[PDB]
C-alpha cells in the first residue's frame, strides 16, 4: 500500500558536518510530504512540509528537497541539539502515515565518566530492602561496563542498569545502575564497590564504601 | 505561545473505557482541525482521529472506527478522545496535535500514556540519594531520588518545583522481575552551597494519583550507638 523507506536508519556525525536523510516512497506523492524531529520523551516538531517548505521557528540549516518518489532532509552544519529521531510523513491518500525513523547521534570526542556510588537510604533499610546506586555521568561513547563487587566478589543477577538519551548540549550520555539486596543479605557484607570500564579510562575506576 | 496539554493517561482494564482531554491555548482554537496521534508500542507514529475546526466532521483510522470518538468544545478550547472497547494494541503515548487537515501536524502536546493491562496500578516509594564524599568530585556533588516499585509508566520528576533543570539526569526506568518499574533522577550541584540550598525532587505518578516530595540533604554519618560489622 503506500509505504516508505527511510535511509540511513542510523547515523553518527560530528558537529558542523552535513547530514542528508532520504525518504523513498512506493508511489509518486507529488511533494505531499512532511518532516519531523522527535527527541526521547519529548513531543515531535514539524521541520518541513510540502517537501520543500520550512516550518516557522526552525533553524535555516534545515531544508528539504525532492519530488516524485525521492525526498531528502538536509542539515547544513549539524549541531548538538539536532540529535534524535527524524520521521517523514506523506499526505497523499488517506490515512496519512509516518516512516520508521532515522536515529541521529552526535559524534564527539571521548569523555570518561565521573563515577559516584550511593549507599541505601536509612528509610529504605527500615522497609527490608537495600538498593545501592552507581552513577556514571556524562561520558562518550555510550559503551560502558559496570561491575558490582561485594567483599571483592564479582556480582551477577542482582543489578539492572539504563542509559539516558544523548545530551543536547554536550552530546554525552549518563548511566545509572542499581544493585538490589534484601536487608539481611546487605548486613552480611562490608565492602560495596562499583567498577567502571570505558574507552575514556586507561585503568578501571572503583567507587566503594564500607557499610557503617 | 501555542500550548497543547493532555490529561488522562492511566491504566485501563482490557475491554474498558477512558476519556482523554487536551487543553489548547495561544491561537484561535476554532480556526483549526484538531487530532490525536499515538506513538504505538513499536515506537511508530500513527494518526488516530481528527475533528474539523467546527466540530462538525470527524475522521478516524480504520483500527479505531466504532470504538473511539473525537469531539471538541469550542467554548473552552478543549479536545477529547472517548475510547471504549480498549484492547492491548491501544497502549501508547497519545499526542494532541494541531492539524493542518488533509495535510500535516504543525504543533504537538507533551503526550499522555495509556497502558491497557489487567495489572493493578501501584504508586512509587521515593528514597533520597544523598550527596556524600562518595558522590563528589572537582567541587561538584551529585544527589538524587530513587523512585521504586510503581506501575504503570510514567513517573515525571522535577526538582525544586521546576526551578531546577540544569544538570538533571532522569534515567529510563527498568522493569524489575516483580513486574514493577524503577528509576532514578540525579543532579550535580556545587559542593560549596550544600549548606544553603535545599533540593527537593517532585515525583508525580499520574496513573496512581500519587505525588511525593522528598528533600535530599547531606546525612551526617556518625552515631553514639554503633559497632564495626
Amino acid at each position: 500500500d503506500i509505504q516508505m523507506t527511510q535511509s540511513p536508519t542510523s547515523l553518527s556525525v560530528s558537529v558542523g558536518e552535513t547530514v542528508t536523510i532520504t525518504c523513498r516512497i512506493s508511489e509518486n506523492i507529488y511533494s505531499n510530504l512532511a518532516w519531523y524531529q522527535q527527541k526521547e520523551g519529548k513531543s515531535p516538531q514539524l521541520l518541513v512540509y510540502a517537501a520543500t517548505k520550512l516550518a516557522d521557528g526552525v533553524p535555516s540549516r534545515f531544508s528539504g528537497s525532492g519530488s516524485g518518489t525521492q525526498y531528502s532532509l538536509k542539515i547544513n552544519s549539524l549541531q548538538s541539539e539536532d540529535f534524535g529521531n527524524y520521521y517523514c510523513q506523506h499526505f497523499w491518500t488517506t490515512p496519512r502515515t509516518f516512516g520508521g525513523g532515522t536515529k541521529v547521534e552526535i559524534k564527539r570526542t571521548v569523555a570518561a565518566p565521573s563515577v559516584f556510588i550511593f549507599p541505601p537510604s536509612d528509610e529504605q533499610l527500615k522497609s527490608g530492602t537495600a538498593s545501592v546506586v552507581c552513577l556514571l555521568n556524562n561520558f562518550y561513547p555510550r559503551e560502558a561496563k559496570v561491575q558490582w563487587k561485594v567483599d571483592n566478589a564479582l556480582q551477577s543477577g542482582n543489578s539492572q542498569e539504563s542509559v539516558t538519551e544523548q545530551d543536547s548540549k554536550d552530546s554525552t550520555y549518563s548511566l545509572s545502575s542499581t544493585l538490589t539486596l534484601s536487608k539481611a543479605d546487605y548486613e552480611k557484607h562490608k565492602v560495596y564497590a562499583c567498577e567502571v570500564t570505558h574507552q575514556g579510562l586507561s585503568s578501571p575506576v572503583t567507587k566503594s564504601f564500607n557499610r557503617g | 505561545e501555542v500550548q497543547l496539554v493532555e490529561s488522562g493517561g492511566v491504566l485501563v482494564k482490557p475491554g474498558g473505557s477512558l476519556k482523554l482531554s487536551c487543553a489548547a491555548s495561544g491561537f484561535t482554537f476554532s480556526d483549526y482541525a484538531m487530532s490525536w496521534v499515538r506513538q504505538t508500542p513499536e515506537k511508530r507514529l500513527e494518526w488516530v482521529a481528527t475533528i474539523t475546526d467546527g466540530g462538525s466532521y470527524a475522521y478516524y483510522t480504520d483500527d479505531v472506527k466504532g470504538r473511539f470518538t473525537v469531539s471538541r468544545d469550542n467554548a473552552r478550547n478543549n479536545l477529547f478522545l472517548q475510547m471504549s472497547h480498549l484492547r492491548s494494541e491501544d497502549t501508547g503515548i497519545y499526542y494532541c496535535s494541531r492539524d493542518r487537515w488533509p495535510y500535516y501536524f504543525d504543533f504537538w502536546g507533551r503526550g499522555t500514556t495509556l497502558t491497557v493491562s489487567s495489572a493493578s496500578t501501584k504508586g512509587p516509594s521515593v528514597f533520597p540519594l544523598a550527596p556524600s564524599s562518595k558522590s563528589t568530585s572537582g567541587g561538584t556533588a551529585a544527589l538524587g531520588c530513587l523512585v521504586k516499585d510503581y506501575f504503570p509508566e510514567p513517573v515525571t520528576v522535577s526538582w525544586n518545583s521546576g526551578a531546577l533543570t540544569s544538570g538533571v539526569h532522569t534515567f529510563p526506568a527498568v522493569l524489575q522481575s516483580s513486574g514493577l518499574y524503577s528509576l532514578s533522577s540525579v543532579v550535580t550541584v556545587p559542593s560549596s552551597s550544600l549548606g544553603t540550598q535545599t533540593y527537593i525532587c517532585n515525583v508525580n505518578h499520574k496513573p496512581s494519583n500519587t505525588k511525593v516530595d522528598k528533600k535530599v540533604e547531606p546525612k551526617s554519618c556518625g552515631s553514639h550507638h554503633h559497632h564495626h560489622h
